[PDB]
């Protein structure tokens, strides 16, 4: 199972994801990126069935970049979330469903920061923090315990590291490194990869 | 104006600058191109068809040369105009009657079958890829509520019910003669209606018919099936009007 | 569901219960199960209830087309053909078990139209879950060419037996009497069971329910 | 008085004629001459081969349809190839469904059924190619002639193309000898018929002669540049 | 269901029971399982009621249109070929065993079986339905060559009464129909009109 | 059950010239709560709401396609929709998917846009309308809600008693459902105002 | 069949499209419609050609059509083609709202309609939609906007424009009286009735003969309303007073 | 099979000449009068019935669409039957979606959209009929006219057919807002008599009314009673 | 003219001239006759073999379109083979759907309606051939119809299509054909074909004969070569 997490502060969204691609016994890639830049202030974090993740998310990415090319301005992260939800919900009952779990992170200039949970059925939920994978079961209670809405991003990285230390302590799969990015008014920033 | 034209309006079914459709009027001329005339008159308990029957060739099988057509057991028609167009509307009328009985459980009325064939015939006058059928169809039958019904549809798509009707070359003469024999009375019986028909045709034609020169189809309330009279029976009516 | 109909001397008496169950739980206590088709023809519905709703509304639309086009009074055999040909067209996957009845120029006609598309032209039919209670009352007490009030009493007695003997049936009896001259749609005809009266007064007052946030949004 | 009657194939002239069909027959009256002819044992196609220039090769005339049928085209070469692919596909379908060679008359009837369709539908055009179809089956050899008028002809011998009237004159003159000829005599009669279509200065060489033979134990074989020299000599002078 | 049709000289006799069951509940106890396809052609219906009604309606449609085109009374072989075509084309879709029996001016009284699967065979007598199994032995030991209309009516009524006695899916009343050149005579046997057969009680 | 995947609970209740519609607020994957602010009541007019329980992706989809067809109706039509006509619109939208059906069971609470007559109804997943005069319920705590509403509903309640009744009904019903709760939002629809209150509910 | 073909989608030997120019001529003979941008609103102003008869005035406007929550339009040309185009605009706006859950920006809606008009001027062999449109709207991207389409499928952003009868004299007046950036809503109403008064050579300008609609933002909501004829009479009498102050 | 190109195209002056020629067909048609009263709408028309062999009770010009909508036309009758059929089907499609009787203006929009479609689509001529569409809902009567172009107007009173412009001046001269429905039937018969030429009977005109009780054609006994002292 | 370019166009007289031009293509063809008699129907075609280079049996104008029906054509012979294959398809599908041999009336009605289907539209042209269908069975007896390019299907005792149809019909009318067996009708048919043949124009033709009737048990076959030689011998000695 593959792990995503987002944390939405006052003026930023902190997202992390496990950096592992596996084939059922072996970690075939230990520097694998699950984050997809939709536009300059939108990340789509995708886990799910193999193949569906990259195909669906590169579909969403080319249509959001095509919106920016057609229009001279970007989609808002709300509009990107509803577009992603709409394509996933339309493909739900088609012949070719996408079994993908999604965190859409985003910073809007007017709306502020925004995080969106999305399960594989395409239920969209705006959330102050959210996570996928089986590690979400271990980490969301720590996030319920320690998150306040006025969290600084330094305390957000410390809380993220508490979640990842819980995954090292208690979770059964080896998830050694975590790609950590942050979105704010200055765009998407690669933070340091939390390693163990 | 006064019958002017501008464009392709004499060649396809589009409007002239007066709002006429010249191809439909030309289909009305194509009815008269056949050179025969049919006359149908409705009684009180009957409805009858008389029509010309020209076999000038004598190698024609006279039983096959007909314009009487059984559409269903109760509804019959005479055709007037171009023969293959007429036979196409006969096949389409038989289809619509059979399909009505299948979809609806009861036999098609004569006004509804004539409305159906007229609504088919309208589409020929609006789409430019086909011409109107140059044929006049006169349906007869017994309605369950209204008794005898004669109905005529045209190349234009106009249908009406008729007390008596005619189609063909002498349609105007037959319309004048039947306005004569309808204003005073309906001249009614099964005997008077089949004789008003044969008198109308042999009056506007002035031929003083033989029984081998016409053919007659009847519907009555007592016998609701569309029945064709034979040469003996038409000969009986010709004896009855030859003695005056 | 208990729906039934007889043919009496002058027409049709249809009957239905008013219970709609979702599972073994009463959803509606006042379901309407006798549906308008044409001014002379109604239809009782059992089976999948949305299927009976959409099916009888579609056939009501088709007969309003048919009667505006012919200018006549629609027949029960036409509704019968339309229903059975569509339900056969959809292979029984539309569960519209129907009691069709009406009076035309040819007299009263009653039909039981099963979801696969088979039809039975009978003087008295029952459909639904409590159909065998109602058919017990019908096979017990039917006579040909009964009067109107004898037929109404018979149909409501059969629907009442379905109410008091089937767990999926209950709460009221609707009748729809059709004759050559008249249309009586009786809703409710008989009310067999009432709610037992309340003993304790509760009267939840202002300040009982604690409220976190409150919004007033005025209009015009 | 003809300008509106000669641009569509769905227009009859007032003389009861379709001018696009006659124009597509002019298209085969201006192809190079080819000669079909048969004996009791064989059926040989003999075709001139024009060249667009001296440096260009000769456009091939004789095609393969099946192991028992060969054709020689005249007219438009793309319609010729399209029609020949129809013929090849029908022979393959016959050998797949029935495991037997398609009879030559039934294939020619299928060609007539195919080519009649565009001569009656709007915007379509007649296949502007005439075939000489040599086939062999249970009913002996067969020479067939197809037209862009969709008519098909069952021939003792036939020549089509440009200047083929002289060849038809020769074949009418000497067709009473063909059924008792052997293979080599029959091919020499076909070569003389083909040589009648030439001008007075032109003579048949190994360049401009293509010979296709189907026979009793002989599959359809095309004889080209070096292979025609056992047949071309011979030979009588003109 | 028990359906039956017997050929005599000059026409046929058709006969069916009247019970339609929904499992072991008798949904209709007076079912008319003889259907007039044309004026002198009936069909006997056994099997799925929806399937047999739809196929009989569609063959009634096609055969009526065919007879109006040809200006002839239809053949009984034509009606049976239409049932065969529709019951063979949809043989995975239908549960329909049909006996087509009628009269025609060209060939006389004819009985054809179109059983499930959709084959077609002309027979002197034909039985079908769930109850016909109980009377195969009776109709084999009883059928005679050269029977009259009245003997075929009584033979059909007896064999139907036997099958209705042993089958639970068969019962009700006996609907008979004799079809000849003169027309169609239909009759219902009920109560004591149905042939009784005495139960072998212990002496 | 696919209906009980996300949980959910909506009821609508009719008063004296006023209706009340109420939803729980839990969004949940299954046993995992995800958010506590999930919208299940959707405004379809000034005095006309729909409440959707069931599968949350189909909740969002039916609300959006209904608002699609509704905005086309109110532009082409030039008027606000009547609640009966909204019900037939929802029944059509759900019955179009008869064999591929939207896993949602909507309740519709509203006032008539002309005479302000109270309307409540509910529908099943394939669009069978059910117009009651007292209450409709929908969701995974349906039996709880029918028990509380048969126990507490009175005819002709002013909006204070109406609010208290649908409030106690929703609270005591969702405290017996595991997949429902996490807050209860209540709308009170009057001729002059809409009152939206959220309730102090148990968060477990 | 090729004899009867009309060839609506071919070029002229001068490279012109005849049917597009003839539909443009038809709009040049249509009813007058103008729109003016301001800092706090956009307006429309439409002459009624179905003006003064036993008409009923059922709808909220003859020639103003609301497209979504944020946009209105106004047509000039074939009224049936105009109905087809306004229905399609409403469908495009609601499909955007279905797909993105936010209202459509104005230039996207205008572009999406002009793609359909270009499609009927390029392929398909049908006649072009003979309707020009004026689009008004607010959005969160570019604010108050004013557009103008034509049967070719061309469009453009305008600060003041006019379609219909006398649009050349109207756009000359809108050159010689408009102030870029200094226009409020009331001054634009004054300019609208000034241009409508000086581009109707028939009849005394009467308030039963114009429809004026405004689009403003109140409280974060777009308010689209066609101005009632009491207000329109008051504005025409204000124009009468401002012309009586020319002495 | 069909043609795929418009037969109605633009002329260099901007005219659509096939629509104008369909209008020439309408103007040569039988006179129809519509008057929207205070509590109803009357639709009166002239049965151009020469040749008394015609069954005058067989084909109706005034023709219902719903319980509350009725049409009448001027122009080409078979095109009117096509528009009757399409209007009845469109009205019942509204009833199948919304389970509500269709509003009159919405039906006029849909049928005008049909008449638009046969002015642009491939290989058709426009309909040679203008319609008069009456209707009652929301306690308010509606009177609409659908042109052959597919544009639709809302009238308080109007006329179409032969001598339609003088009939519209007559309806300008006679109509007022507080006029009741029986006064509307009186003034509609007067407007048809203004261009009738040939002694009105109960069988050569046809009147249908629409009110709160719905739409109905008048029986010829009722029409004879409205022709009294007239 | 302007009115003769389409089969979807009437004249101001009400004429579809493409149909009349297809019938003028019929009256450019050589004469095919057919005589229905007491026990069957005998066809006969003046088959003009235009070149000596064709086989004797090339361009057959007598067609077996079912095993009880034959077909004699006259006109544009590619359209004739097209209609023959339509008639074969129609008889085949009749047997496949209804289960018996198609009545000649119903075969001629269906193929005539196929012919009429190309006289309505501009997307097609009318067929340029008339054809005679002839059958025999025990019930139906001898039957002979004929279908022109307009699609008119009439019954005939003796019929004639082609360029000399008037001379052929005035020699068929001289026969009491209703009381004759087919073995005398073949000599009558051969006599009529050699009478109506123009011999200064378009020489060197072949007589192509066939019958259906009692003497083939309803099967439509060509006349055997001994009977066809003695029929041509009778016709040569009777032509003088």
């Amino acid at each position: 199972m593959e792990y995503l997490i987002g944390i939405q502060g006052p003026d930023y969204v902190l997202v992390a994801s496990d950096r592992v691609a596996a084939s059922n016994i072996v970690q075939m890639k230990d520097d694998h990126d699950k984050m997809f830049k939709m536009s300059e202030k939108i990340l789509l974090l995708c886990v799910g069935e193999a193949g569906d993740t990259v195909q669906f998310a590169e579909y969403i990415q080319k249509n959001v970049q095509l919106y920016k090319m057609r229009n001279g301005y970007e989609l808002s992260p709300t509009a990107a979330a509803n577009f992603t939800r709409r394509n996933l919900a339309d493909c739900l009952r088609s012949r070719t469903p996408y079994h993908v779990n999604l965190l859409l992170a985003g910073y809007d200039e007017h709306e502020g920061p925004a995080l969106y949970y999305m399960d594989y059925l395409a239920a969209l939920a705006k959330a102050p923090f959210a996570a996928h994978g089986y590690g979400a079961f271990l980490t969301l209670s720590i996030l319920d315990r320690y998150y306040t809405p006025t969290i600084s991003r330094e305390r957000a990285v410390e809380l993220l590291r508490k979640c990842l230390e819980e995954l090292q302590k208690r979770f059964i799969l080896n998830l050694p490194t975590f790609s950590v990015r942050i979105i704010d008014k200055n765009g998407i920033h690669d933070l340091d990869n939390i390693s163990f | 104006s006064r019958g002017s034209s501008a464009g392709f309006d004499r060649h396809i079914t589009i409007f002239s600058p007066e709002g006429r459709l010249y191809q439909v009027e030309y289909a009305f001329k194509a009815i008269n191109q056949g050179g025969l005339t049919s006359v149908a008159v409705r009684g009180k308990d009957c409805a009858v068809i008389v029509t010309q029957k020209k076999v000038p060739d004598k190698l024609l099988d006279s039983s096959t040369v007909t314009h009487l057509f059984k559409i269903t057991e109760n509804i019959g028609c005479v055709m007037t105009g171009m023969t293959a167009d007429s036979r196409s509307q006969v096949q389409r009328a038989r289809y619509e009657a059979a399909n009505w009985k299948y979809k609806y459980g009861y036999e098609i009325p004569v006004d509804m079958l004539c409305k159906r064939i007229a609504d088919i015939s309208q589409v020929y006058t609006q789409n430019a890829e086909m011409r109107p059928l140059g044929c006049c169809m006169i349906l007869i039958g017994i309605d369950e509520e209204q008794g005898p019904q004669v109905y005529k549809c045209d190349p234009a798509g106009y249908y009406c019910g008729f007390k008596a009707t005619a189609a063909g070359v002498k349609q105007t003469e037959s319309t004048s003669f039947l306005e004569k024999k309808v204003k005073k009375k309906f001249d009614w019986t099964f005997e008077q209606t089949v004789e008003t028909a044969i008198t109308c045709l042999s009056t506007v034609l002035s031929i003083d018919f033989k029984p081998s020169e016409i053919e007659v189809g009847v519907v009555t309330v007592e016998n609701p099936k569309f029945r064709i009279l034979t040469e003996a029976e038409i000969d009986a009516h010709l004896v009855a009007l030859a003695e005056r | 569901t208990t729906i039934a109909g007889v043919v009496y001397k002058d027409g049709i008496v249809l009957g239905a219960d008013t219970r709609a169950t979702e599972g073994m739980v009463v959803a509606d206590k006042n379901c309407s199960k006798i549906h308008f088709i044409s001014p002379n023809i109604y239809c009782c519905g059992a089976g999948t209830a949305a299927d009976t709703d959409m099916t009888t509304q579609l056939i009501s639309s088709n007969l309003e087309l048919h009667s505006l086009s012919t200018g006549r009074l629609p027949r029960v055999v036409t509704a019968n053909r339309m229903l059975k040909q569509m339900l056969f067209r959809y292979q029984g996957y539309i569960g519209a078990a129907l009691v069709l009845g009406g009076v035309d120029v040819t007299g009263p006609h009653l039909y039981s139209i099963y979801p696969h598309g088979s039809t039975d032209k009978l003087p008295y039919v029952t459909m639904g879950s409590g159909s065998l209670a109602a058919m017990a009352v019908f096979e017990d007490k039917f006579r040909p060419d009964m009067e109107e009030e004898e037929a109404k009493n018979l149909v409501s007695e059969a629907i009442a037996a379905g109410i008091f003997n089937d767990l999926g049936s209950g709460s009221n009896i609707d009748l729809c009497v059709i004759s050559k001259n008249k249309l009586d749609f009786l809703r409710p005809y008989t009310v067999p069971n009432k709610k037992g009266t309340r003993l304790g007064r509760y009267r939840c007052e202002k300040g009982t329910t604690a409220v976190l946030t409150e919004k007033i949004t005025p209009l015009e | 008085f003809r300008n509106q009657y000669d641009n569509d194939v769905t227009v009859w002239s007032p003389q009861g004629r379709i001018h696009q069909i006659e124009y597509a027959m002019e298209a085969v009256k201006q192809g190079s001459a080819t000669v079909g002819l048969k004996s009791k044992t064989h059926a040989v196609l003999v075709a001139l081969k024009r060249a667009q220039s001296e440096l260009a090769a000769h456009q091939k005339k004789i095609l393969h349809v099946d192991n028992h049928i060969g054709i020689s085209i005249a007219g438009l070469t793309a319609d010729a190839r399209l029609l020949c692919n129809f013929m090849r596909q029908e022979c393959l379908d016959s050998r797949f469904v029935f495991d037997r060679p398609l009879p030559v008359s039934r294939l020619v009837s299928l060609i007539g059924s195919k080519t009649q369709i565009p001569t009656q539908r709007y915007g379509r055009r007649p296949y502007g190619v005439g075939l000489l179809i040599a086939g062999y089956d249970d009913m002996g050899p067969h020479i067939f002639q197809t037209c862009p008028s969709a008519n098909y002809f069952d021939c003792r011998a036939m020549s089509i193309g440009a200047r083929s009237q002289s060849a038809r004159t020769y074949l009418e003159r000497h067709m009473s000898e063909f059924m008792e000829c052997n293979l080599n005599e029959l091919v020499k009669h076909g070569l003389r018929a083909l040589r009648e279509t030439l001008p007075a200065e032109q003579d048949l060489t190994t360049k401009n002669v293509s010979i296709g033979i189907v026979g009793k134990d002989l599959e359809f074989t095309i004889y080209d540049d070096d292979d025609v020299s056992p047949f071309l000599e011979g030979l009588e002078e003109r | 269901t028990t359906i039956m049709a017997v050929q005599f000289d000059g026409g046929v006799v058709l006969g069916a029971d009247s019970r339609t069951t929904t499992g072991s509940y008798i949904a209709n106890r007076v079912t008319d399982k003889l259907t007039p396809i044309h004026d002198r052609i009936f069909c006997c219906r056994s099997g799925s009621a929806a399937d047999t009604q739809a196929v009989a309606d569609a063959v009634t449609y096609q055969l009526g249109f065919h007879s109006i085109e040809l200006n002839e009374p239809p053949l009984v072989h034509t009606a049976a070929s239409l049932f065969k075509e529709m019951c063979y084309r949809y043989r995975e879709d239908l549960m329909a065993g049909i006996i087509i029996a009628g009269w025609d001016p060209q060939e006389g009284g004819q009985v054809y079986s179109v059983p499930m699967g959709g084959m077609m065979v002309r027979q002197s007598f034909a039985i079908g339905g769930s109850g016909s199994s109980y009377i195969y032995g009776y109709v084999d030991a009883t059928y005679r060559e050269g029977m009259t209309k009245e003997e075929c009516l009584q033979f059909t009524a007896n064999a139907l009464a036997l099958a209705m006695e042993r089958d639970g899916s068969s019962g009700g009343v006996i609907r008979l129909a004799a079809i000849a050149e003169s027309g169609v005579e239909r009759q219902v046997l009920l109560g004591d009109q149905i042939p009784k057969f005495a139960v072998a009680t212990l002496p | 059950s696919i209906m009980s995947y996300n949980g959910g609970a909506v009821m609508a209740m009719k008063g004296k010239n006023c209706v009340a519609i109420a939803a729980d607020r839990r969004f949940g994957i299954q046993a995992q709560m995800v958010t506590t602010d999930f919208q299940k009541i959707f405004p379809m007019g000034d005095r006309l709401y729909i409440g959707l329980a069931g599968l949350a992706t189909d909740v969002q989809t039916v609300a959006q396609r209904l608002k699609f067809r509704l905005n086309l109706y109110e532009l082409k039509e030039g008027r606000q929709i009547k609640p009966y006509t909204l019900m037939s619109m929802v029944a059509n939208l759900l019955y179009e998917k008869r064999f591929g059906p939207y896993y949602t069971e909507p309740v519709i609470a509203g006032l008539d846009p002309k005479t302000f007559k109270p309307f409540i109804c509910s529908l099943d997943l394939i669009g069978c309308p059910m117009v009651t005069d007292d209450f409709v319920v929908s969701g995974t705590c349906a039996e709880q809600m029918y028990g509380m509403c048969e126990s507490l509903w009175e005819p002709n309640m002013d909006p204070d008693h109406l609010f208290e009744t649908i409030s106690q009904a929703m609270l005591n019903a969702v405290d017996r459902d595991a997949v429902s709760g996490m807050g209860v939002i209540v709308h009170i629809i009057e001729k002059d105002k809409i009152t939206t209150r959220t309730l102090k509910a148990r968060m477990d | 069949s090729r004899r009867y073909d009309s060839r609506t989608t071919i070029f002229s030997p001068e490279g012109r499209l005849y049917q597009v120019e003839y539909a443009m001529e038809a709009i040049g003979h249509a009813g007058t419609c103008l729109g003016i941008l301001a800092n706090d609103g956009v307006l429309l102003a439409a002459e009624r050609r179905n003006i003064h008869k036993l008409l009923d005035e059922v709808f909220f406007s003859e020639k103003i059509y609301k497209l979504n929550e944020d946009m209105a339009c106004s047509v000039a040309g074939i009224t049936s083609d105009a109905n087809v185009l306004t229905n399609e605009l409403r469908l495009i706006a609601q499909r955007y709202l279905l797909q993105y859950q936010e209202p459509i920006p104005c230039e996207q809606l205008v572009t999406a309609l002009c793609d359909i008009k270009q499609a009927y001027t390029q392929f398909g062999g049908k006649r072009p939609f003979g309707v020009s449109l004026l689009y008004i709207g607010w959005d969160k991207h570019y604010g108050f906007q004013l557009y103008q389409s034509d049967p070719s499928g061309n469009y453009g952003g305008w600060k003041a424009t006019c379609i219909g009868n006398n649009s050349a004299a109207a756009v000359s007046m809108l050159k010689q009286d408009y102030k870029e950036g200094e226009m409020t809503l009331k001054s634009a109403l004054a300019l609208a009735i000034k241009v409508l008064n000086k581009t109707m050579d028939v009849s005394k300008l009467s308030a039963e003969k114009v429809e004026i609609a405004t689009l403003t933002r109140e409280n974060g909501k777009t308010v689209i309303r066609v101005l009632k004829q009491k207000e329109v009479e008051q504005l025409i009498k204000k124009h009468e007073e401002e012309e009586a102050k020319a002495e | 099979r069909g043609y795929s190109f418009s037969l109605t195209t633009f002329s260099p002056s901007g005219k659509l000449v096939q629509i104008e020629y369909a209008l020439a067909a309408v103007a040569g048609g039988a006179p129809s009068v519509g008057i929207k009263a205070a509590n109803g709408v009357v639709l009166a028309t002239e049965k151009k019935q020469k040749s008394i062999l015609y069954d005058e009770r067989s084909v109706h010009k005034v023709e219902p669409i719903t319980k509350h909508i009725g049409l009448v036309y001027s122009g080409m009758g078979p095109d009117y039957r096509v528009l009757v059929h399409r209007a009845r089907k469109l009205a019942q499609q509204y009833y199948l979606v919304y389970q509500e009787p269709i509003p009159t203006a919405q039906l006029v929009q849909r049928v005008a959209s049909v008449m638009q479609e046969y002015t642009q689509s491939g290989g058709v001529r426009p309909f040679g009929v203008s319609l008069l569409i009456c209707g009652w809902n929301e306690g308010r009567p509606y009177l609409f006219q659908s042109d052959p172009s597919g544009a639709y107007f809302a009238w308080k009173a109007t006329a179409m057919g032969k001598n339609y412009v003088n009939g519209k001046t007559f309806l300008e001269k006679r109509y007022n807002e507080d006029l009741e429905l029986e006064d509307a039937i009186h003034t509609a018969i007067l407007t048809l008599k203004e261009s009738f030429e040939g002694q009105m009977t109960e069988d050569n005109i046809e009147v249908g009314i629409c009110n709160e009780a719905g739409f109905r054609r008048l029986t010829p006994t009722e029409v004879k009673d409205y022709l009294a002292a007239i | 003219t302007g009115y003769d370019l389409s089969a979807s166009t009437f004249s101001p007289d009400g004429r579809v001239f493409q149909v009349e031009y297809a019938m003028k293509a019929v009256e450019n063809s050589s004469t095919a006759i057919g005589i229905r008699c007491k026990d069957g129907v005998v066809f006969g075609v003046e088959k003009l073999v235009l070149s000596k280079l064709y086989e004797e049996g090339s361009n057959k104008r007598l067609f077996n379109v079912d095993r009880h029906v034959g077909m004699a054509v006259a006109g544009l012979l590619a359209d004739a083979r097209s209609l023959a294959d339509i008639a074969r398809e129609e008889a085949s599908n009749f047997r496949s759907n209804f289960g018996y041999n198609i009545p000649l009336k119903h075969l001629a009605d269906r193929v005539a309606m196929y012919v009429h289907a190309y006289t309505l539209y501009s997307a097609v042209r009318p067929f340029g051939c008339s054809f005679m269908l002839g059958s025999y069975s025990v019930n139906d007896g001898a039957q002979l119809y004929m279908i022109d390019p307009s699609g008119v299907s009439y019954g005939y005792w003796g019929c004639a299509i082609g360029k000399a149809r008037q001379a052929a019909k005035t020699e068929i009318e001289k026969l009491q054909m209703k009381e004759m067996t087919c073995r005398d009708i073949v000599k009558e048919v051969a006599k009529i074909i050699y009478i109506v043949h123009d011999e200064v124009k378009d020489k060197a033709f072949e007589l192509e004969l066939s019958w259906v009737g009692e003497l083939t048990n309803g099967r439509h076959e060509i006349v055997p070569k001994d009977i066809r030689e003695e029929a041509e011998k009778y016709a040569k000695e009777s032509l003088k």
